[PDB]
């Protein structure tokens, strides 16, 4: 009787069985244990590079593993893959689409992504023979826009576009491997945890679904937000992550605890988030806002650790090197602002 | 999390007065701009009303101008659609779709299904 | 109404499949997160303040 | 220091108060780049950097000559009069260039896009300097400043310099904000013709004649009063150089507002707080 | 090496330099615009008439030597609050609005709330809109047929009408010229209603003729550039 109902309701008292399950396991929280280890104190980064090269605003970016070449998206039509130890661009990549909304480098530096409202992955290998750069893979699969995606490998990525799906790519042949669905708002950010085996992506449903490569299901459903989550980074554990959102607040999620552990909130700061990464240790939180400051915000302290001056407009894009040398935040200025 | 269901609506009489309490829990319900949309039978889903953060920026669509009223709750977390002089054709699933960014004016909550912050629905039909 | 029906069907295998985990206690969670926080703050040039010497951006 | 401690101190004070509007807009226009990459603000540099210069190699020696009576650096008056010369109508044709500027990006906003590149910023802000350099430096390399070494222009390159040092520029740059303000108020008719329409004026028709009365008004109010001096002076009921150096500092009175009137956007006046 | 490596990476730096300032030329003398619509609201039109313009997506047309970039989102998802936050250095936002569309639905109020979430968005308030007010020759037989009326969605209309400051199509019923600008000061009664200077309604009349729609765009773009600069200047 009233299947659609009785679903509904199934699905209502499951809610209530995880949110209960949730708050056994969560007697405490994170800020319960802020009495047993050091602050970190208002560290206040510089500006160590400047990069100005880009003609439209900076929508996103990443970087290598090699901490020095980073790649950045801009609504020009530009993939800019600079030199961030010597202020020089690599490549200018002329792109198929003006608006593009996403940017990965490559684990091993030969490929980038792009991508945006084209809903088309545009691939593009850096160290091929032919000399300037050009199209690898067209992953044309997708109807909404492409906001986010991570480099696995050279061989096969996963991609969060606008159209409640997220689905791992193949640059091989050019085929969505696994689609994951089950995203009920537009994906905006994604991440890959440092064993690459699974992935969390941060959705338009303040629910940053945990997926799992492997199997192409999802894992995990984190529904501690309240907005639109624009940003989103793996803890550099493996096991957990935080979210950047449009409700002014961070939060840091946990994938063996199924909820969040930690509120990055501040009353000062009203305006959303859609830069998210953390450092070497996890211990800085570079938290992206949208006020045109970046607050580095402490994964265990509940306080920001000092925002970051310079840009001007809002910042959709940063990230921290894979060994925490560097954070390069871009934001809608068409500059690209590395802090260290 | 983000959860919005509406209680009362059901089968009245075109002309007399309903009211819809959508329980808003789960985020700062002071801080976003939240409003009423509704799905006819055989229609897209249409914004009904809206009021501001705090109750000041109060606006309704013009099939509902005059005749429903809105009133936000802000100390119990509820958004109220007073319905007054109901007319045949709100004959609709009236849903407590939210403006997804707070402290903002603008939002796309009017779009089509599988929006995030959007009520389950009541659906609140009158008779002829 | 269908098309909702299976909406529901995937949120409720979802809720399912999500219900049948591991959740650890978030007291443990926080713990093994702190400690991989202090056992990699050797190696966080952003933690603690670098010196222009072995940072290629100062 | 009694009687002449006022304008000694009215000086100095319009010498730090030239100093530090223009050293303002320099560090706001060099330490950030939302001043220096629009090619509109390039000429705004141009005119804080000629005011700079007016206020460290022409101003104080004219200001320590009036409070000291006598004139320091006697064997440098010439040097002193080309740089005069050379600030003061740099001053005028980077406001020409500011001016010219806005009526190319008001009348054709399109081909101002276009053609007003970055290169062609620098090329209109090299033709005003080189324009000065042949108005100061060639004429005073070849003595046509005259006919204890006080400022008296020849009367025929008087009449040939401030013609061209200012009324040239004063007659364009009347017309350009004049077609500035006749584009204003037809857009800002437009404006009316939706804003008013949708409640369905003047309030903001009278913020465009206020803002190029600052712009505009403010330089011809400063400048003209010296430049219709220096243009009877030399001819000659006149007046004499004694109270003639009192319009001669309400000319460079411009100097000291330029960038509190062309540097008063919103853009600027971002940087002007964190600086 | 020392000066092999680095002097090529500068000189590879240098090359990507100049190519970056040749294409800056030509993306700051394009000028972006964002063609969207309420869905079906005559946008197609648009795209037809715009250069006879990988199907919907973008489309280029160049009138008195100023190229613009007309990107059309007709394949995107209905949710519109992350891509359309990528048009924030966008020039003109072109909302292509079905003027007989008030009934079928009530497309008006669906646009105005889209309308009004563009104008008053935290991004895309620095930018104008160019309302077309398109499937204008439906309306021209719509208010007197009685099949849409203008009351049973906005009963607005008894307590307007038509302008003093309108221009009305010769050869129209005045009860068209009240509802055809009734639907355009419903438009800007909430585009006013922001008052930042920053950005300003072009509301035009589209579909009703057959004329270069794309030259409207132009007269718009070209005071959207005249505004913008004269906010730049405090002259408007
Ligand atoms: C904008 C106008 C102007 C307007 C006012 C003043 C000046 C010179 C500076 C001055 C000291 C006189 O104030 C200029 C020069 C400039 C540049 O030559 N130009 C011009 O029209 C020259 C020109 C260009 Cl660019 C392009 C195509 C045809 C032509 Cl003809
Ligand atoms: C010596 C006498 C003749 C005066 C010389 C004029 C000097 C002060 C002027 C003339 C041209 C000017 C330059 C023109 C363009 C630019 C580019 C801008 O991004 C920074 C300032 C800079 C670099 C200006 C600095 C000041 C400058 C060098
Ligand atoms: N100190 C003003 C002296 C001056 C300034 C500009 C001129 O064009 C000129 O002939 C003389």
């Amino acid at each position: 009787g009233s299947e659609l109902d009785q679903l509904r309701q199934e699905a209502e008292q499951l809610k209530n069985q995880i949110r209960d399950a949730r708050k056994a396991c969560a007697d405490a929280t994170l800020s319960q244990i802020t009495n047993n280890i050091d602050p970190v104190g208002r560290i206040q980064m510089r500006t160590r590079r400047t990069l100005r090269g880009h003609l439209a605003k900076i929508y996103a970016m990443h970087w290598g593993t090699d901490s020095r070449l980073l790649v950045s998206a801009s609504q020009d039509g530009k993939l800019i893959i600079w030199d961030s130890y010597t202020t020089n661009k690599v490549h200018a990549i002329p792109l198929r689409s003006s608006w593009v909304m996403t940017c990965a480098y490559a684990p091993s530096g030969n490929y980038v992504a792009c991508g945006g409202l084209d809903n088309i992955c545009s691939i593009y290998n850096l160290k091929t023979r032919e000399g300037n750069v050009r199209v690898s893979r067209e992953l044309a699969g997708h109807t909404g826009y492409l906001s986010c995606c991570r480099f696995l490998d050279d061989n096969q990525i996963v991609t969060s576009s606008g159209d409640t799906t997220c689905a791992l790519w193949d640059i091989e042949t050019g085929q969505q491997t696994t689609t994951f669905t089950g995203h009920t708002g537009d994906v905006m950010s994604l991440s890959l945890a440092p064993d690459t085996r699974l992935f969390v992506s941060g959705a338009c449903d303040a629910s940053a679904k945990l997926w799992d490569v492997r199997e192409g299901m999802c894992r995990q459903t984190f529904t501690g937000h309240e907005s639109d989550i624009n940003a989103i980074c793996f803890f550099p554990n493996g096991n957990a992550f935080a979210t950047g959102s449009d409700d002014a607040t961070c939060r840091l999620f946990d994938l063996r605890a199924d909820q969040e552990l930690m509120t990055y909130s501040h009353d000062n700061i009203i305006c959303g988030i859609t830069s998210v990464s953390f450092s070497k240790s996890g211990r800085l939180l570079l938290a992206g806002y949208d006020d045109f400051n970046c607050n580095v915000w402490d994964a265990l302290k509940a306080d920001r650790a000092g925002v970051l001056a310079g840009h001007d407009n809002r910042v959709s894009c940063l990230g921290v090197t894979d060994d925490g040398m560097a954070v390069a935040t871009g934001s809608w200025d068409s500059f690209l602002k590395i802090w260290n | 999390q983000v959860q919005l269901q509406e209680s009362g609506g059901g089968l009245v009489q075109p002309g007399g007065s309903l009211r819809l309490s959508c329980a808003a829990s789960g985020f700062t319900f002071s801080n976003y701009k939240m409003n009423w949309v509704r799905q006819a039978p055989g229609k897209g889903l249409e914004w009904v009303s809206d009021i501001s953060q705090s109750g000041a920026s109060i606006s309704y669509t013009g099939s509902v101008k005059g005749r429903f009223t809105i009133s936000r709750d802000n100390a119990k977390n509820t958004l109220y659609l007073q319905m007054n002089s109901l007319k045949p054709e709100d004959t609709a699933v009236y849903y407590c779709a939210r403006c997804p960014a707070p402290f903002t004016r603008d939002c796309f909550d009017v779009t089509s299904t599988t929006y995030a912050y959007r009520g389950q629905g009541t659906q609140v039909t009158v008779s002829s | 109404n269908t098309a909702s029906i299976a909406q529901a069907r995937k949120l409720v295998e979802q809720l399912k499949m999500e219900a049948n985990i591991d959740r650890i206690k978030v007291s443990k969670a926080a713990a093994d997160l702190m400690a991989y926080c202090e056992a990699h703050a050797k190696e966080d040039p952003l933690l603690t303040p670098v010196p222009a010497s072995e940072n290629p951006f100062r | 220091f009694s009687v002449r401690i006022l304008t000694a101190c009215f000086l100095s004070l319009l010498i730090l108060s030239t100093l530090l509007g223009n050293t303002l807009v320099c560090a706001a226009v060099i330490r950030f780049r939302h001043l220096r990459s629009k090619v509109t603000n390039f000429f705004v540099i141009s005119l804080a950097v000629s005011d700079l210069l007016v206020a460290v190699l022409v101003m104080p020696w004219k200001a320590v000559a009036e409070i000291a009576g006598f004139w320091p650096f006697g064997s440098f008056c010439n040097i002193w009069v080309a740089f005069d010369i050379m600030c003061s109508t740099a001053s005028i044709l980077n406001l020409c260039v500011i001016s010219v500027d806005r009526y190319w990006a008001i009348s054709s906003p399109f081909r101002y896009e276009r053609k007003m590149t970055p290169k062609a910023a620098f090329i209109l802000i090299s033709v005003a300097w080189t324009l000065s350099v042949l108005i100061s430096f060639i004429p005073v390399q070849l003595s046509w400043h005259k006919a204890n070494c006080d400022s008296s222009l020849s009367r025929t390159y008087a009449i040939s310099s401030s013609v061209i040092s200012f009324y040239i520029p004063v007659a364009i740059m009347i017309v350009t904000y004049t077609r500035i303000y006749r584009i204003a108020q037809k857009q800002i008719r437009r404006i009316a013709a939706l804003e008013r329409a949708a409640v369905h004026s003047f309030k903001r028709e009278t913020k465009v004649l206020k803002t190029l009365s600052v712009i505009m008004g403010v330089f011809v109010c400063c400048w003209l009063p010296f430049f219709i001096l220096n243009c009877i002076l030399p001819f000659c009921f006149c007046i004499d150089s004694n109270t003639f150096d009192v319009f001669v500092w309400f000319g460079w009175a411009n100097s000291s507002l330029n960038p509190i009137i062309y540097a008063f956007n919103a853009d600027f006046r971002k940087a002007f707080s964190t600086l | 090496d020392q000066r092999n490596e680095e002097k090529a990476q500068r000189e590879a730096n240098k090359k990507i330099e100049k190519q970056l300032q040749k294409d800056k030329q030509v993306y700051r003398a394009t000028h972006r615009l964002l063609l969207l619509g309420a869905g079906e609201s005559g946008k197609s039109t648009i795209v037809k008439q715009m250069r006879i313009l990988t199907g919907i997506f973008e489309t280029k047309f160049q009138v008195d030597k100023v190229n613009f970039h007309m990107f059309d989102v007709g394949a995107q998802r209905d949710e519109r609050r992350k891509w359309i936050q990528c048009f924030n250095d966008v020039t003109a936002i072109i909302f292509v609005v079905a003027s007989s569309s008030y009934n079928m639905t009530n497309r008006l109020q669906e646009a105005l709330n889209l309308f009004k979430s563009i104008w008053n968005n935290r991004w895309l308030r620095t930018i104008s809109v160019i309302l077309f007010l398109n499937k204008q020759d439906l309306l021209a037989e719509k208010v007197l047929a009685g099949k849409s009326k203008i009351e049973d969605y906005f009963p607005e209309f008894a307590r307007y009408t038509t302008p003093e400051d309108a221009t009305p199509e010769p050869g129209e019923d005045p009860r068209v010229t009240r509802a055809k600008y009734f639907i355009r000061d419903e438009f800007l009664r909430i585009s006013t209603a922001s008052g930042d200077g920053r950005h300003y309604c072009y509301p035009h009349f589209t579909c009703s003729v057959d004329t270069e729609n794309i030259r409207r765009v132009f007269n718009d773009c070209r005071d959207i550039i005249q505004r913008m600069h004269l906010r730049q200047y405090e002259l408007l």
